[PDB]
């Protein structure tokens, strides 16, 4: 499994560029590929999503019309047109794979994204702390709220924790509220019932520090949040 | 309401993939021809397989015989109670058996009268009154038509076919035994055997085996959609 | 050969021959006693409502 | 007279 | 002459173990039971129809979180379904189309197959790359296998045609246990609830109880006239039900050490294919060869209900971990999810 | 009062109405009743092969009782005794069955055609089939819905039948579905259209591109096919060209009675041998309802 991106750079605003993503190592056509943004010193933003197969392709309130994705499934390539680029939409792009089925872990690998320059809604996540000092070995909590309660009539919470090292890639580490994504240590665990969730970090100690982030998926305007960067 | 999240509506989208992969493989699989090899050990069921084309199973040989995929199974190097799997091949389209006509004196290693083609005409009666083969056509390979003629000189063919009545010349003497193979089968409204002898070029008793699947095809398409 | 099965089936069936067995009539109670306390818990001997029931339509 | 009912 | 005083030794225990038999044998299951009330008319329905095989179905088996369930019907195909919502969840090709049967590992990370190619397939789930793929492809049988089971994500079990059985480490492929003793195919298997000791059926119309871990044959049991098609254990793990193409299934019983009771009646002509007991081993389902299934009384044999929903043999069974919901495959390409109400 | 009785004819109209009306009458039950009782007891051949011959055989039912024994009562004496409620939904629902009987054949012939020169393309028959049989009879209404309800009795004053049952009543039978002059002719030819030459020119095509992608015993299928084909044409050419001929150019003459007393119940004859014989062509010759 590898994703890499290309495509970024200096854009004058009213101009266009198309963001290429190269999947490797891994089943692509049978991946839902999604494009999340991040603004500098600021939260993720979830822009485009294309489900495996073409099938549904979902948009952003704020990019709607403006973007184009389309997928190259032969080629392992998947692409992001924009149209009328605004000084709004500089921000790190990052491609994101998620599967869905019984007991999936979608958006478990996300790539390392491009740097892009320019010259109503529903389930608004606030997470009331910003900055958090820790110490290492310790046992810290985190906490974020939802507008309506993310507990669905089938009995899934559709609520992510994932996490953001300084200077890397997102990653995830726990999905639907409860689960925790392979690859990552044991002593995450996450709670909450329907509005109210926390991450509790037990025994911390480095290259866990960063930010932290919370994300909704019941409604496809996928909102995160401001989320909380622990610091040592 | 539709009473569907988002990650539910994807998984119903791959369920419906998954469902179009399905039906274009069952599609491919049926423009495909089966067959199941079968016969004695000593019956040059390789031979002939050789002439179409690390485990004692059963093994698959597909060839392609103008727009015509064949797959054909033998199952020969199974030593376990046929009857126990048998009826996995009751879809098959037709029934290659092989049999050696020069082994008509030969008699297998526990020999107590029983001929080795004695045994061989058992498992064909065995092979075509079989419940699971009511409506399969059987292609007849009769295996060593030269070396059996030149045996046929010097042996007769009373010893093991004491009923014999005719001349000991090797046309009579084929046309004879052919009936009397296809004398076993009680089935004679459902199914037909085709009976070919093998020749030396594979594109003779290749060629029977695609005219006999294409009638036999034909005959399966034009009875299950309630004509004729 | 022959004798070296005939050895083995023999000893097989000593084998055999050496287990204690307890009685039919302790078995059975033994069966009736489960059957009767796992009841209750098994939805297909007694139906579950349909509040509870997951393959309802 | 009047019987050309058809059908 | 040593021969014949080996036949004879033979024949003396053989009878020597029939005469401990009857002698610990006093009352019957019947008997002991009858004054127990019978439970009613079972009336299990339809709820799902999981439909998408193209050929006569040939193995199923229920996952441990009772809602993802694994099929194999002899199209290449091996389908595993969320049966909460009659979804695919993968679509396994299989190599060989020859499949007779499956396991679904009970970590649910692995799955087993295996057929007239005489090699057990192990598939990997759960994987980075989001794809199933063969992980070991266990070799070594001189037989079809009819039957494969799992008792961690790295031991099975395989039953064969080549009259024995075979304990399998998956990570070295190597047979770590070999099971003789049965002259004819084995054509089921099960194992104990802790996954101890389990038994095997065999043309020969015997079922034997073998050992895991010591590996020889703890016990025989006769008593059927025709080869034993399927094995199931009882939930408490000191009996199982067997049934043949003798159009019977028996229950035996473990310590007991004989036939238990028989279930079977006049109109039933067509041998078992598969057997499953229910959660609290009360309610034993067998599938039939004229197209449905019967629900009898595990302790008073009078048959409780049928399940009359295929039109082709009816050749797998199996009852969740939680004892919800009912599964039977037929060879209709078809798999029906029962339940009461 | 138009005098008048049942007398059309003495000896004549009397022996062939009734001999030949209650043989083709007893046929057409009991094959149909047969073809019920082979498929209720069908257990191995519950796809298309069953239900379409349902369809054909309750077809067959309408288009028996519920139009010979009205065709018997209508040209007993002078038309329908008991009217200005029943003509309109008798005339609708034989029309139904014409109509119904007719496009089940072309269905049949279309599904037999595609299952089996294309033997693996759309092989499912399955519930969009089995709207398709549902929605059939829809069609069969909307055909004939723009002539149904415009079918009106009026009355025949002059016909006020009293001869020797007392029966002194307004006798009226069912006048036209069209007034607006030609639109009698406009709407017996978009029927024409509909039942004798698009199903007519699909039939044909069809069942000779099966014949020529089958052999150039199996020869009885292209034999057999031909038979049908000629038979469902000759069996109907009479009643419309009847019409055609009545409605293009008066006869003028007495025969403008006697061909209307003696011709038109011999074209119903045989065309309502086509209800006493799809039953014995259909199932019967299959060979698959005959095993069971």
């Amino acid at each position: 499994v590898q994703l890499v991106e290309s495509g970024g750079g200096l854009v004058q605003p009213g101009g266009s560029r198309k963001l290429s993503c190269s999947a490797s190592g891994f089943a692509f056509s049978s991946f839902g590929m999604h494009w999340v943004r991040q603004a500098p010193e600021k939260g993720l933003e979830w822009v485009a999503y294309i489900s495996s197969g073409s099938g549904t392709i979902y948009y952003a309130d704020t990019v709607k019309g403006r973007f184009t994705i389309s997928r190259d499934d032969p080629k392992n390539t998947l692409f992001l047109q924009m149209t009328s680029l605004r000084s709004e939409d500089t921000a790190m792009y990052y491609c994101v794979r998620s599967i869905y089925y019984y007991g999936s872990s979608p958006f478990d690998f996300w790539g390392q994204g491009t740097t892009l320059t320019v010259s109503s809604a529903d389930i608004v996540m606030t997470q009331a702390t910003s900055s958090v000092p820790v110490t290492p070995g310790e046992s810290v909590s985190i906490s974020c709220r939802s507008s309506k309660s993310l507990l669905h009539s089938n009995g899934n919470t559709y609520l992510y924790w994932f996490l953001q090292r300084p200077g890397q890639s997102p990653q995830l580490l726990i999905y639907r509220m409860s689960n925790l994504a392979s690859g990552v240590p044991d002593r995450f665990s996450g709670s909450g019932s329907g509005t109210a969730f926390t991450l509790t970090i037990s025994r911390l100690e480095a290259e866990d520090v960063g930010v932290y982030y919370c994300m909704q998926h019941l409604e496809y305007p996928l909102t995160f949040g401001a989320g909380t960067k622990l610091e040592l | 309401g539709c009473t569907l999240s988002a990650e539910d509506k994807a998984a119903v989208e791959r369920s419906k993939m998954i469902d179009r992969n399905l039906r274009e493989d069952g599609e491919k699989a049926a423009r495909e021809v089966k067959l199941l090899l079968l016969g004695a050990g000593e019956s040059g069921k390789s031979t002939i397989v050789k002439q179409m084309k690390k485990t004692t199973g059963i093994v698959e040989t597909h060839f392609t015989f103008k727009d015509l995929h064949f797959k054909m199974f033998d199952v020969g190097a199974q030593r376990s109670e046929r009857k126990k799997w048998i009826h996995c091949f009751e879809g098959v389209t037709a029934i290659i058996f092989c049999v050696a006509l020069s082994d008509y004196d030969l008699v297998l290693a526990e020999d107590e009268e029983m001929n080795r083609m004695h045994e061989s005409m058992k498992l064909f009666d065995s092979i075509c009154n079989n419940k699971w083969f009511t409506d399969t056509s059987i292609i007849l390979f009769l295996n060593k038509k030269d070396l059996f003629e030149e045996k046929i000189k010097k042996s007769p063919l009373t010893i093991c076919y004491p009923e014999y009545a005719g001349s000991n010349t090797y046309e009579e003497a084929a046309a004879y035994i052919q009936c009397q193979f296809e004398d076993l089968n009680k089935r004679k409204d459902t199914k037909e055997i085709y009976t070919h002898f093998t020749c030396s070029t594979d594109t003779k008793n290749v060629q029977f085996v695609f005219d006999a699947v294409t009638d036999v095809i034909i005959k399966n398409n034009l009875k299950d959609c309630g004509l004729f | 050969a022959s004798i070296a099965q005939a050895r083995k089936l023999v000893e097989q069936l000593k084998m055999e021959a050496n287990i204690d067995r307890i009685k039919v009539s302790k078995a059975a109670a033994d069966l009736m006693a489960y059957c009767e306390a796992h009841a209750k818990e098994d939805p297909l001997l007694t139906p579950v409502p349909a509040s509870e029931n997951p393959f309802r339509e | 007279l009047f019987q050309p009912q058809r059908f | 002459s040593e021969l014949d005083q080996l036949r004879q030794e033979a024949e003396q225990l053989k009878n020597q173990i029939r005469d401990a038999r009857k002698a610990c044998a006093d009352a019957t299951l019947s008997q002991i039971t009858n004054n127990i009330d019978p439970v009613g008319r079972i009336q299990m329905r339809t709820r799902r129809t999981l439909r998408g095989h193209l050929a006569k179905i040939y193995a199923m088996h229920w996952g441990t979180d009772s809602r993802l369930l694994v099929s194999a019907s002899q199209d290449g195909k091996l389908i595993i379904w969320d049966s909460y919502t009659t979804n695919k969840v993968h679509a396994i090709p299989l190599r060989s189309s020859w499949v007779m049967t499956c396991a679904y590992a009970p970590s649910g990370n692995y799955v087993a197959c295996g057929g007239l190619d005489n090699i057990c397939s192990i598939y990997n789930l759960k994987t980075r790359e989001g794809n199933v793929r063969v992980s070991r492809e266990l070799a070594g049988h001189t037989g079809y296998l009819s039957c494969c089971r799992f008792l961690d994500d790295n031991q099975i079990v395989t039953s064969s045609g080549d009259t024995t059985c075979a304990l399998w480490d998956i990570e070295t492929g190597q047979q770590t246990t070999t099971f003789t003793g049965h002259t004819g195919d084995v054509m089921s298997l099960s194992l104990a609830p802790d996954t101890r000791l389990f038994v095997s059926g065999a043309c020969d119309a015997s079922a034997k109880l073998w050992d895991v871990r010591e590996g020889m044959c703890r016990q025989t049991f006769t008593g059927h006239e025709s080869d034993i098609n399927a094995i199931c254990f009882f939930p408490n793990g000191n009996a199982f039900a067997t049934g043949s193409d003798d159009a019977t299934c028996r229950l035996f019983d473990l310590r007991a050490d004989q036939e238990l009771m028989t279930y079977s009646h006049d109109n039933i002509i067509c041998g078992i294919t598969s057997v499953s007991f229910s959660k609290s081993g009360r309610l034993l389902l067998a599938g039939y060869d004229d197209f449905n299934c019967n629900v009898w009384d595990a302790l008073k044999a009078d048959r409780a209900g049928v399940l009359a929903g295929h039109d082709n043999r009816v050749s797998c069974l199996g009852v969740t971990d939680d004892g919800m919901a009912v599964a039977t495959g037929s060879w209709d390409s078809f798999l029906k999810i029962w339940n009461g109400s | 009062l138009t005098f008048s009785s049942y007398y059309q004819h003495t000896s004549p109209v009397a022996a062939m109405f009734i001999v030949a009306y209650a043989l083709i009458f007893l046929l057409c039950m009991v094959g149909n009743t047969l073809v019920c009782f082979i498929v209720l007891k069908n257990r191995h051949m519950h796809t298309v092969t069953n239900m379409f011959i349902l369809n054909l055989a309750v077809s067959d039912l309408l288009v028996g009782i519920f139009c010979m024994p009205t065709t018997l009562v209508d040209n007993l004496i002078t038309g329908w005794p008991f009217d200005n409620a029943t003509c309109k939904m008798s005339g609708l629902v034989q029309g139904m069955s014409v109509s119904a009987s007719v496009f089940t054949l072309v269905a049949i012939a279309v599904e037999r055609f595609r299952c089996i020169v294309h033997p693996f393309r759309e092989k499912l028959t399955l519930r969009k089939a089995l709207v398709t049989i549902a929605v059939i009879w829809a069609l069969a209404l909307l055909i004939m819905c723009p002539s149904a309800v415009t079918l009106t009795v009026t009355r025949e004053e002059h016909h006020f039948m009293v001869d020797a049952r007392n029966r002194s009543y307004p006798l009226y039978s069912c006048w036209e579905a069209w007034p607006e002059k030609g639109m009698r002719r406009v709407y017996t030819t978009v029927l024409f259209s509909h039942i004798y030459l698009a199903p007519l020119a699909l039939i044909v095509v069809m069942y000779a591109r099966i014949a020529r992608k089958l052999c150039q015993r199996r020869a009885r299928v292209v034999h057999m096919l031909v038979m049908v084909a000629l038979f469902f044409t000759l069996s109907w050419l009479p009643l419309w060209a009847l019409l055609l001929l009545i409605d293009y150019g008066q006869l003028s003459a007495p025969q403008l009675h006697l061909v209307t007393v003696y011709a038109f119940p011999f074209a119903h004859w045989l065309a309502f041998f086509n209800s006493s014989a799809n039953p014995i062509i259909y199932g019967y010759f299959n060979e698959n309802f005959r095993r069971g």
